C-alpha cells in the first residue's frame, strides 16, 4: 500500500540528505575542517590575532559558493531526470475506459498501461493482453542484459482474452507477487482473476529497461515502479566519488600541517624561551601570570590561528569553480556535440573532469556503446566466391548476372538454393506497411540480415502462413510458394538451426545453417568440393569482424519424411523434455548435407569506434569489455572494433564449479614461468571471461590473482556478465592495485558499472538512456571519449595541476610573512596585515588568477594532443601533480614571503621611510607595504606560469593588482570611519602619498620574479623535456601459451555468432501467423491461426 | 540543443602566447637592469644626502660625569653629515632637586643643513609590536568618550581599572610611554644660534582628530600607573592632560613595526639649522631597566625615502645586477651553445 513512485531520481541529494551529504563532502576535505577549528577555537577570548570573525566569514562564503555549484548541479540534473519521468504513458482510467497520455510518474502498482511499439517501457509489468497471436509479444533487452536478440514474452490464455479497451472493466483481482529483489530472468507471482487463480513466472514478466518491439500493442499490469524495480534497484544514489587529485590534495593539507605544527613548536617555543629569559626586559607587557603551560596553551593556540592561513581557504571553492567551468566548456563543445539526435555532451557531477586525464582503464559496454544494434548483409560466400581494395556488391551484381546464365552455369541451382535459403531458412516475420516498404519483424537481428539481404537480391520476402504456405517474390520472377514442413530451433549446445521444406514440385528439401564445427561434421559435399573455398571464406569474414554462419542443404525423399515425419511427431508430443529429444531427431535427420556456401554479416559499429579504440590503446588505456551478451558475439565486435588484432592468442577462460585454478594456475604458470621482451608480448594476448566463470573468479582467493598477473593482457572481454559482476569487476579493479578507471555504457544494465566508476560516462540518444542520465559525464556517442578523454582531461589536469599548486604557492607567499615576524614581534603572535584585508587576500584579489591559469590557458594545443596519443601517458603517472613538486611551490612561497619580509624589514627601518614632515610609517602602512608587495610576486608569479594570454587572464593577472590599487583607499578610506577597520586611519596617506612605497612595489617583486622569470625562461629555452621525448620517443612463448587448455588462435577463428536464445522463439511463432489477412476491430489484433 | 560555435565558447579565444626568444627577454633584462641602474644610483645618493646624529644617552645616569663636559664613547655616537665633526659630542649630568639627573647632551653640528631638521628618540629592544601591546587601548576613550566600568576595552586589562577607578588612558600604550622631555630648544653654547624647535604637528593629521579631550570630571578617572610620577596626587580639573594638544603622547599610541624605532618629538621646517655646536638638554625621566635597549635621540633631516637607509637604493641594484649578471649568462650562453 505503501509502494514507490515512478521517478528515477538520480539527484545528488533530495530534501532532507543535502545538508550531512554536502558537509559531509565538505569535511572529508582537509582544508574545511581546519577552518572549522580554527574558527571554532579562534572565538576563545584574548587569543585571536586577527578578528573573532574573519575566518567565520571567509569559511562561510566558501560554504555558500559550494554550495550554490552543488545546488545548480543537482538542479541541472534534476531537471534531467524530470525529463526522463515526464515521458509519454498510457494508463487506464477507471472513470472513463480510454488510455490517456499521462506520464510516467502518474504509475502506480497496479495499473494496466498500454505502451506502443519500438518506444520504452517505463516499468515491470505482467503481460496480459497483446495484439498477437495468443497473445504474446517481443522484447529486445539490450538494456536490461545485453543481448541483441528479442525475447518471447508469452501472455497467458486466461487473460489474453482481453484485447479490447473496453471489456477490461469487469478485470478484477490481486496479483501476489515476488520481493522487489533485482533476479532479472527470475519472477514469481500468482495472479487472482474473477474465479481463478494464474501461474506466473519469467515468461510474463517485461521489465522496465528494455523496449517493446515487433508488436503493435501491449496491456501490463504495473508490479514494480521507479526504484522498486528489477534493474533501477541497488542502482541510483549519485555517491560521493572523491578524485584522485583531490586525494593527493588531501595528503598536502597533512604535509602543511606539518609543517604548520612545526611553526608553532618553534614559534611557541621561542615565546617560551624570550618571555622566561627576557621577563625582566619585558615589564611593559605586566606578565604576573605565571601560568607558563597555560600562556603556552594560548600562545599556542594564537599561532595555530594566526599562521592557520597557510592551507588556503579558497582551495576547494576555486577548484569547484575550475571543474565546474571546465565541464561548462567541454559539455559546449561542437567537437563532442552529436548532431543526429542533439546530445549537447552534458558533463553532470562536474567535479570528475581532471579524473579524464588519469584514465589507465576503460571499462565498456558492447551492445550499444560500440555498436548501433544494427545487422547488415554484408557479404555472401557463395559457391565458394566472395571477390577477387574491397568489393562486394560487384559479386552481388556478378550473382544476379550469373544467375541469369541459366544454360550454361553450373552454380545457377546451387546460387538459387542459397537465395531461397537467404529468405526462406529462417523464423523472421513480414509486416505489410502502408507505404511501398516491406518490415521484418526478427527475433533475430542475424535472421532479420539474412532475409533482408535475400530481399535486396531478388527474392522479397513476403507472406507467411501458418502451417501452410510461405511467399516469396523474384526481381525476374513474379512469386514462388514453399511450404515450412518442419523446423529445428537454434540451441547453443546445437549451434546451428534447420527448417525442412516442401518446394512447389513437390521435393522435399532441408535447409540448414550453423558454425562449420557442427555443420560441416555433418555433411560430404562430394569430396569436400566447395568445402574449403568456403573455409578459406569464413577465415576472410571472422578476419574482419564479420558474423559467419555456414549455409547448407539436403534431399528427403517422400518415405524418407513419412517415417520421420512419424517419428518427429512422437519426439514433439513428448512433455519429458522436448529440447533434448528434438535435438537427438534434429541430428539424427541432418546427415550427409551438401555445404551450398557461407553468408557474413555484420553488427556495424558505432561510428568512429576502431579509431577511438586504437588511439586510447597508444593512450595508454587499457579498453575491457563488460557485456552481457555471448562470447562469440564479443569476439566478433573485439575483432571488428580492433581489440582484437590479427595473430592474438585469446586466454580463454570458461570455468565451472570449482574448475577454476585449473585454467588460472595453467596460465599463470606457463604465462610468467617464460619470459619474452613483454613489451610486444602484451600486444598479442587478450583474456575472455565468462559470467560464471567470473563469479567464482572474483572472490579474495583468486581476485588479486586474476588482475596482478591477468592484466598482462591487451584486451579483457568479459562474456555474458550481469550488471552486478560488472560493478563487482569495477569495485574490484579500483580497489586492489587501484588505478584510475573509466565506466561507458548505453543502457542500465551498466548503471550499477558506471556508479562505482571513477568516472562513469553514459551513452545519451537512443532508446538506452537510463545510463546517461545516472553518468559523471552523459555523451552523445562513444567516440567523442577521444576528444573528451585526449584532449579535454589532460587540459583539465594538467590545468589544475598548477592552479592547484599556484594556490598553496600565493597562500603560502601572502601568510608566511607572518612567520616571519615572530622572530621580530616577540614571538608574540602579531599579524602584519589587517584582519579584513587577509580575509580579502584570499577571496577577493587573488583567487581570479588560479581561475584562469586553471581554465583561460593551455600548455598544450588541441591538434598536438590528439595527434599525439603517447601526450597523455604524462598525465597517467602522476607527473604534472605530486607532493614533492607541492614542496617546489611551498619552498617557493617561503623564499618569497622571506624576501618580502626581509625586503621591507630593511626598507622600513625604524618606521622612518616617509619624506611627509617627519612622519614616520606605522605598523599597518608597513602592513599593507608587504601585502600589496606580497600580491604582486604573487599575480606576477601567476603571469610566470601562464603559457598563453587570452582577454581573461588579462582580467585576472593585472586586474587584481588594479582592482587592489582601487580598492586599498576606497576600503581604507570609508570602512575606519565605520568602525571596521580602525588599523586604516591615515594609512592611504602613509602609504600612497609615499614614494617608498610605490618605489617598493615595483622593485621588490622583480626580485622574487627574476629568479622564477629567469627559471621559466630557462625550462623552455634549455630544459624541454615535458613533451618532446615524448614526441621522440618470441615464439617460444607463443608456442607455449597454445598448448594451454582453451587457448584459441586467431588464424583458426571462422567467425560464428548467431543471436537466437532458446526463449526466443524458434517453432511456436511460425504456427501462429497469418500476412494476408488484416487487423480486427480493436488494435492490431491478428487471430490465432491454428 | 546545439552549442553556439563562438570563439568563446568553444575554446578559440585570441590568447597571445609569448614565446620565450633570447630576442625579447634579454632585451628586457637589459632594460630593466638599465632602467633600475639610474635610479638604485638615485636612491643611494639621496639617502647618504640626509645628515643624522644619533647619540645614546640611555648609559647617561650610570657613567655619570656630572661636573664637567668629557666626551661621549664612540660606542654611542653615530653622525653621518656632509663635513666632518671636528669636535666630539660631550655629555654631562647636572641634577638639582627638581631637574632629576638631566642629561645634557653638546653635540657639534659642522654644517648649515638647510632641509627641515627633524628630531626622533630612537628606542631599541622595545617591543612595540608585541601582541598584547598594539592592541590595549579604547578606542571610544581615546575619542574622548567618558567610558565607564565594564564598557572599557578588555584589552586594557592589567591597566583597565585600579581603586574602584578606572584609568582613562587604559592599556599598555597610554601606560608605559616614553617621558623623556626633550628641550623645546636646541641650546646654542658660545653664542651660535639659540635654535628652536616645535612639538606641534608632529603626529598624523588623523591621530589629531581621533585622539580627543575627555569628557570625565577628574574624579571618575585616575592616571595609569606607570605615569603616577607627573600625577603624585592624581587626576585634578586643572592638571588633567589634553589627549587632543599634547601630541606626544599620540605619537607614542601610533605603536611601531618593530623593536628598534623611532618616535617624533620635535621639528622645525621653516628655518636652517647652522654650523654651531647645540646644547640639547633630556631630562632622564624613562629608565634602561624598563624595557632592555637603548634609548637614543636622533637630529634628522630625511629625504625622499625619508632617511639614511641604503636598502631600497642598494636593492635596486641587486635586481639590477641580477638583470645584468644573467643577461650575460644567458647570452655567452646563447652564443656558445650552438657554437
Ligand atoms: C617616566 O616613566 C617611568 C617608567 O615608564 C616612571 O617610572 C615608574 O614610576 C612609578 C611611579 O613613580 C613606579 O611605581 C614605577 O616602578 C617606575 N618604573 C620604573 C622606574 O621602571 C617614571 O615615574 C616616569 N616619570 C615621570 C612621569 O616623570
Ligand atoms: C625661542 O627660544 C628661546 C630660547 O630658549 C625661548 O625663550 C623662546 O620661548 C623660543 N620661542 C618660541 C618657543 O616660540
Ligand atoms: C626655527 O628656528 C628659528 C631659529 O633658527 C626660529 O626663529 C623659528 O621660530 C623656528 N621655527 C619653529 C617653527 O620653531
Amino acid at each position: 500500500f505503501g509502494y514507490s513512485d515512478n521517478h528515477i531520481s538520480t539527484t545528488k541529494y533530495n530534501f532532507a540528505t543535502f545538508l550531512p551529504k554536502f558537509l559531509f563532502q565538505e569535511f572529508s576535505k582537509y582544508a574545511n575542517l581546519f577552518f572549522l577549528c580554527t574558527s571554532a577555537i579562534q572565538q576563545v577570548p584574548h587569543v585571536s590575532p586577527t578578528n573573532r570573525y574573519t575566518t567565520i566569514g571567509t569559511l562561510l562564503v566558501v560554504l555558500i559558493v559550494s554550495a550554490m555549484k552543488e545546488c545548480i548541479e543537482d538542479i541541472k540534473r534534476a531537471n534531467s531526470d524530470k525529463e526522463l519521468n515526464n515521458s509519454t504513458a498510457e494508463i487506464f482510467s477507471e472513470a472513463h475506459d480510454d488510455f490517456v497520455e499521462k506520464r510516467w510518474i502518474d504509475i502506480r502498482v497496479g495499473d494496466i498501461i498500454r505502451v506502443k511499439s519500438e518506444e520504452p517501457i517505463p516499468a515491470d509489468t505482467i503481460i496480459l493482453s497483446s495484439s498477437e497471436p495468443e497473445g504474446l509479444c517481443y522484447i529486445e533487452t539490450a538494456n536490461l542484459d545485453g543481448e541483441t536478440n528479442l525475447k518471447i514474452k508469452q501472455s497467458r490464455v486466461e487473460t489474453a482474452k482481453f484485447i479490447d479497451v473496453k471489456t477490461l472493466k469487469n478485470m478484477n483481482g490481486k496479483v501476489v507477487s515476488e520481493q522487489p529483489n533485482s533476479s532479472l530472468y527470475t519472477y514469481e507471482g500468482t495472479m487472482t482473476l474473477n474465479d481463478r487463480q494464474i501461474p506466473l513466472s519469467p515468461d510474463q514478466m517485461i521489465l522496465r529497461g528494455a523496449t517493446l518491439r515487433n508488436t503493435a500493442w501491449i496491456f501490463g499490469l504495473v508490479i514494480f515502479t521507479g526504484h522498486e524495480t528489477k534493474l533501477l534497484r541497488n542502482a541510483t544514489a549519485t555517491p560521493i566519488k572523491r578524485t584522485a587529485v583531490e586525494k593527493i590534495i588531501n595528503r598536502q593539507i597533512i604535509a602543511l600541517f606539518t609543517v604548520l605544527i612545526v611553526l608553532i613548536l618553534i614559534s611557541s617555543i621561542g615565546n617560551v624561551i624570550m618571555s622566561t629569559a627576557d621577563a625582566k626586559h619585558l615589564s611593559y607587557l605586566y606578565l604576573e601570570g605565571t601560568n607558563k603551560a597555560g600562556l603556552f596553551f594560548k600562545d599556542f593556540l594564537t599561532f595555530w590561528i594566526l599562521f592557520s592561513n597557510l592551507v588556503p581557504i579558497s582551495l576547494f571553492v576555486t577548484v569547484e569553480l575550475i571543474k565546474y567551468y571546465q565541464a561548462f566548456m567541454i559539455g559546449s563543445d561542437l567537437d563532442l556535440y552529436y548532431e543526429k539526435t542533439d546530445t549537447p555532451t552534458v558533463v553532470r557531477t562536474s567535479s570528475l573532469v581532471e579524473e579524464l586525464g588519469q584514465i589507465e582503464y576503460i571499462f565498456s559496454d558492447k551492445t550499444g556503446t560500440l555498436t548501433r544494434n544494427i545487422m547488415e548483409f554484408k557479404s555472401c560466400s557463395i559457391a565458394g566466391h566472395c571477390y577477387d581494395g574491397i568489393e562486394v556488391g560487384y559479386r552481388k551484381f556478378d550473382d544476379l548476372k550469373k544467375k541469369l546464365n541459366d544454360p550454361s552455369d553450373e552454380d545457377s541451382p546451387i546460387i538459387n538454393d542459397f537465395l531461397t535459403l537467404l529468405a526462406t531458412c529462417h523464423t523472421v516475420i513480414p509486416e505489410f506497411q502502408s507505404d511501398g516498404s516491406i518490415k521484418y519483424q526478427a527475433a533475430s537481428p542475424d535472421e532479420g540480415a539474412l532475409v533482408q539481404g535475400g530481399a535486396d537480391l531478388g527474392y522479397k520476402f513476403i507472406i507467411r502462413k501458418p502451417n501452410s504456405v510461405t511467399v516469396l517474390l523474384e526481381e525476374t520472377g513474379e512469386e514462388k510458394e514453399y511450404q515450412l514442413l518442419n523446423i529445428c530451433e537454434f540451441n547453443s549446445t546445437r549451434k546451428r538451426m534447420s527448417a525442412i521444406f516442401r518446394f512447389p514440385d513437390g521435393s522435399i528439401k532441408l535447409f540448414c545453417k550453423g558454425a562449420d564445427t557442427v555443420i560441416l561434421e555433418r555433411l560430404d559435399d562430394e569430396a569436400n568440393q566447395y568445402v574449403e573455398a568456403t573455409m578459406r571464406h569464413l577465415e576472410d569474414y571472422a578476419s574482419e569482424g564479420l558474423r559467419t554462419l555456414c549455409l547448407a542443404m539436403r534431399d528427403i525423399s517422400e518415405g524418407e519424411y513419412e517415417e520421420w515425419n512419424s517419428i518427429y511427431n512422437e519426439a514433439a508430443t513428448t512433455l519429458d523434455n522436448r529440447a533434448e529429444k528434438l535435438d537427438e531427431a534434429a541430428n539424427l535427420i541432418e546427415k550427409n548435407l551438401i555445404l551450398i556456401g557461407a553468408t557474413a554479416i555484420e553488427d556495424k559499429l558505432q561510428d568512429g569506434v576502431p579509431e577511438t579504440i586504437h588511439t586510447l590503446q597508444e593512450a595508454g588505456i587499457k579498453i575491457w569489455v563488460l557485456t552481457g551478451d555471448r562470447q562469440e558475439t564479443a569476439i566478433n565486435i573485439g575483432m571488428s572494433c580492433r581489440l582484437l588484432s590479427e595473430d592474438m592468442n585469446l586466454l580463454i577462460i570458461n570455468e565451472e564449479t570449482r574448475d577454476d585454478t585449473e585454467r588460472n594456475l595453467l596460465e599463470k604458470i606457463n604465462a610468467l614461468n617464460e619470459h619474452q621482451l613483454s613489451t610486444h608480448d602484451m600486444n598479442t594476448l587478450a583474456l575472455v571471461i565468462d559470467g560464471k566463470s567470473l563469479g567464482f573468479a572474483l572472490e579474495p582467493e583468486l581476485e588479486d590473482y586474476l588482475l596482478t598477473v591477468a592484466k598482462l593482457c591487451k584486451a579483457v572481454i568479459c562474456c555474458r556478465v550481469s550488471p552486478l559482476q560488472k560493478a563487482l569487476v569495477v569495485k574490484m579493479v579500483k580497489r586492489k592495485s587501484s588505478s584510475l578507471l573509466l565506466a561507458i555504457g548505453d543502457g542500465a544494465n551498466d548503471v550499477s558499472m558506471i556508479q562505482a566508476a571513477h568516472v562513469g560516462v553514459g551513452i545519451s540518444g537512443m532508446e538506452g538512456m537510463q545510463a546517461a542520465r545516472s553518468a559523471d559525464i552523459a555523451v552523445g556517442q562513444f567516440k567523442f571519449l577521444k576528444k573528451l578523454l585526449l584532449v579535454h582531461g589532460s587540459w583539465s589536469y594538467q590545468r589544475i595541476s598548477v592552479a592547484i599548486l599556484y594556490s598553496f604557492y600565493k597562500n603560502t607567499a601572502l601568510y608566511m610573512t607572518q612567520f616571519w615576524y615572530v622572530f621580530a614581534n616577540a614571538f608574540s603572535g602579531q599579524s602584519i596585515m589587517e584582519s579584513w584585508t587577509m580575509s580579502f587576500y584570499n577571496l577577493f584579489f587573488t583567487v581570479w588568477p588560479p581561475f584562469v591559469i586553471g581554465v583561460f590557458d593551455q600548455f598544450v594545443s588541441s591538434r598536438l594532443l590528439e595527434r599525439y596519443p603517447q601526450l597523455y601517458k604524462l598525465g597517467q603517472k602522476g607527473q604534472f601533480f605530486s607532493v614533492y613538486i607541492f614542496w617546489g611551490w611551498i619552498i617557493n612561497g617561503f623564499f618569497h614571503s622571506a624576501i618580502v619580509f626581509i625586503g621591507t624589514i630593511l626598507i622600513y627601518r625604524y618606521g622612518f621611510a616617509l619624506n611627509m614632515h617627519g612622519e614616520l610609517a606605522d605598523h599597518w602602512s608597513w602592513g599593507v607595504t608587504v601585502y600589496t608587495t606580497s600580491v604582486i610576486i604573487v599575480l606576477g608569479k601567476a603571469a610566470l606560469v601562464t603559457n598563453q594570454w587570452t582577454k581573461f587572464t588579462l582580467i585576472a593577472i593585472p586586474g587584481s593588482l588594479l582592482f587592489w590599487l582601487i580598492f586599498f583607499p576606497i576600503y581604507a578610506s570609508i570602512f575606519p570611519h565605520a568602525n571596521i577597520s580602525r588599523e586604516y586611519y591615515g594609512v592611504v596617506k602613509h602609504t600612497y602619498g609615499s614614494g617608498v612605497f610605490w618605489l617598493t612595489l615595483i622593485v621588490l617583486p622583480i626580485f622574487a620574479l627574476v629568479r622564477d622569470f629567469l627559471w621559466k625562461y630557462y625550462k623552455r629555452m634549455y630544459e624541454p623535456e615535458t613533451y618532446h621525448v615524448i614526441q621522440e620517443m618470441v615464439q617460444q612463448f607463443q608456442n607455449a601459451i597454445r598448448k594451454v587448455r582453451q587457448v584459441q588462435r586467431m588464424k583458426k577463428q571462422r567467425g560464428f555468432a548467431f543471436s537466437q536464445a532458446e526463449e526466443g522463439g524458434q517453432e511456436k511463432i511460425v504456427r501462429m501467423y497469418d500476412t494476408t489477412q488484416k487487423r480486427g476491430k480493436y488494435g492490431e489484433l491478428q487471430d490465432a491461426s491454428a | 540543443k546545439k552549442p553556439p560555435n563562438t570563439a568563446f565558447r568553444q575554446q578559440r579565444l585570441k590568447a597571445w602566447q609569448p614565446i620565450l626568444s633570447p630576442q625579447s627577454v634579454l632585451p628586457l633584462l637589459i632594460f630593466v637592469a638599465c632602467i633600475f641602474t639610474p635610479i638604485g644610483i638615485g636612491l643611494i645618493v639621496s639617502a647618504t644626502k640626509v645628515q643624522d646624529l644619533t647619540i645614546d644617552y640611555s648609559h647617561c645616569d650610570t657613567k655619570a660625569s656630572t661636573t664637567a663636559f668629557e666626551d661621549i664613547p664612540k660606542k654611542y655616537i653615530k653622525y653621518h653629515f656632509k663635513s666632518k665633526v671636528e669636535n666630539k659630542p660631550q655629555w654631562r649630568l647636572t641634577e638639582n632637586e627638581n631637574g632629576e639627573q638631566s642629561c645634557e647632551l653638546q653635540f657639534e653640528i659642522p654644517n648649515d643643513i638647510k632641509k627641515s631638521i627633524f628630531i626622533y628618540y630612537k628606542i631599541t629592544n622595545f617591543y612595540q609590536n608585541h601582541r598584547r601591546y598594539v592592541q590595549s587601548f579604547d578606542t571610544k576613550q581615546i575619542l574622548g568618550e567618558p567610558i565607564k566600568k565594564d564598557d572599557l576595552d578588555t584589552s586594557c586589562s592589567p591597566i583597565r581599572s585600579r581603586e574602584d577607578k578606572i584609568i582613562y588612558p587604559c592599556g599598555l600604550i597610554a601606560n608605559s610611554m616614553f617621558n623623556d622631555t626633550f628641550s623645546q630648544v636646541l641650546s646654542g653654547i658660545d653664542d651660535t644660534e639659540d635654535y628652536n624647535l616645535t612639538n606641534k604637528h608632529i603626529s598624523w593629521s588623523i591621530d589629531r582628530h581621533r585622539f580627543k579631550t575627555t569628557k570625565y570630571n577628574a574624579s571618575d578617572i585616575v592616571p595609569p600607573p606607570n605615569w603616577m610620577k607627573k600625577y603624585p596626587d592624581g587626576y585634578t580639573d586643572e592638571n588633567l592632560p589634553d589627549i587632543h594638544t599634547w601630541e606626544e603622547f599620540q605619537v607614542w599610541m601610533r605603536t611601531a613595526a618593530f623593536p628598534k624605532f623611532y618616535k617624533l618629538t620635535l621639528k622645525n621646517e621653516s628655518a636652517s639649522l647652522p654650523k654651531g655646536k647645540y646644547q640639547m638638554n633630556i631630562e632622564l625621566n624613562y629608565p634602561i631597566s624598563l624595557f632592555g635597549g637603548t634609548k637614543s635621540f636622533v637630529l634628522t633631516t630625511n629625504g625622499a625615502i625619508g632617511g639614511r637607509n641604503m636598502s631600497l637604493g642598494v636593492l635596486y641594484l641587486i635586481v639590477a645586477g641580477l638583470c645584468a649578471l644573467f643577461g650575460i649568462i644567458f647570452l655567452v650562453k646563447l652564443i656558445f651553445q650552438p657554437r
